């Protein structure tokens, strides 16, 4: 999965 | 509010105490609580509110994709009937994780954006809407599917245009913001060279503003700017 | 109970599913509707149930030493006042731990052990119950320190007096039994040279016992032998 | 802390 913050 | 009688204070040093004891529903509660309160959150209140939801819906949608994954598998050919359970058992942790949306959804409603003034803050408050619809729209499948994702774009582009405004391009909120906008692009919009531009954009502008931070703001800003980099990378 | 209307064999499925999804308070309230339901537990079923309820009392125990660390530092000469906040809230954790540990003893008590005539059932849930009255000693205090003392000491008694006449000396669960009657030697009965011969005599009668054993037994009681030399290294 | 199973 991608990055999120 | 089971929280009501506690002092807004003791609420907030028990969030601390619940993080450092890695109990993150405690934390969201107490933080529940303390915005119950009335008052306006400092900037450090807004990401204790923000870190214990964050890794309470966090569990559950690494559940549920596990539940989600062993359902589609046994709706394959080939796959034997195993009756209800799994599909029950997903359901219910969905249902869970869509409270704590509904929950978090709330709380920005009942009154933290209103009264949200300053660009940190309002925009803050934004993201978060727009990442707990996010949430909402990685379980939808019915009627109000697009309605969902909508009001998750709606939240994020209110955001986007406060920041751009009020913000540096290296603001750590505006860059997380615009992160976690790029992957609602990509995966739930179905917008990937959206989602590459918008990180492409967001990561050249930072670079070129780096030159006026500190040592202590220029981490903050490249830790992110490495987020952007890495789904770059992810996705070309 | 919440789940009374659901079926045995449901509800074994889904502590299954809660595992692999790492939910583990879901998988301890499926396994206490499965026990409520009346039957004898097999193998498998022991083992889900003590997987769920160690992983979540192992959670409730981690908070519980970080909030005590916090509370005793609090204590000390030096420290600034910071009111009744830390020792409340060590003291909420600390009483949903003393539920977890009450609920499991109530499940070996109505009726599991009672029912259970063979050795590798009834070893499995008196070391369950030493276990359990070993997580109430860590954070007793009271009149009733000593007596939940001698309740752990007694069920692991009890165990070890079957496991030695009934199981071979590798028996996984006779090593388990072992290493953590050893760790309440040392940790809770101030007792180390106790606890150190006790893991020294279980290891060295395993060790005289591998040969009897196929490669996959081998693995098995070789993991648990590990255990028992890795506290003996920590203790000696 | 010791190991326990
Ligand atoms: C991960 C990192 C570096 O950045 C972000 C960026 C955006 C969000 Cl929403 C969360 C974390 C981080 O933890 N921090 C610590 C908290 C800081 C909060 N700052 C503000 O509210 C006003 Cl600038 C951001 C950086
Ligand atoms: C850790 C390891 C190797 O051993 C133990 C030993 C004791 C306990 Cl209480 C728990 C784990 C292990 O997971 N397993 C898998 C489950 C097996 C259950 N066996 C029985 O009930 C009858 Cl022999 C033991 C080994
Ligand atoms: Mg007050
Ligand atoms: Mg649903
Ligand atoms: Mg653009
Ligand atoms: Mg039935
Ligand atoms: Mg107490
Ligand atoms: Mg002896």
């Amino acid at each position: 999965f991608p990055a999120t913050v | 509010g089971a929280m009501g009688s506690m002092e807004r204070a003791s609420l907030i040093q028990k969030a601390k105490l619940a993080e450092q004891a890695e109990r993150y529903e405690d934390m969201a509660a107490f933080m529940k609580g303390a915005v119950e309160k009335g008052e306006e959150l400092s900037c450090e209140e807004r990401n204790l509110l923000s870190v214990a939801y964050k890794n309470v819906v966090g569990g559950q949608r690494a559940a549920w994709r596990v539940l989600s994954s062993i359902e589609q598998k046994s709706n394959e050919e080939g796959s034997e009937e195993k009756g209800p359970e799994v599909r029950e058992y997903r359901e219910k942790v969905e249902t869970e994780l869509q409270g704590v949306c509904d929950t978090v959804l709330g709380l920005l409603d009942s009154h933290l954006i209103k009264e949200a003034g300053d660009a940190e803050s309002r925009v803050f408050y934004l993201k978060m809407k727009g990442d707990y619809y996010r949430y909402l729209a990685e379980v939808a499948t019915g009627d109000d599917k697009k309605r969902i994702i909508d009001s998750a774009r709606s939240a994020y582009q209110e955001a986007m245009d406060i920041s751009k405004k009020e913000m540096p391009p290296t603001n750590p909120i505006r860059l997380g913001l615009a992160l976690n906008f790029s992957v609602f692009h990509y995966e739930i919009a179905n917008s990937p060279e959206e989602a590459i531009s918008l990180a492409k954009t967001t990561f050249d502008e930072a670079m070129a503003d780096l030159h006026t931070l500190s040592e202590d703001s220029y981490k903050d800003s490249t830790l992110i700017m490495q987020l952007l980099r890495d789904n770059l990378t992810l996705w070309t």
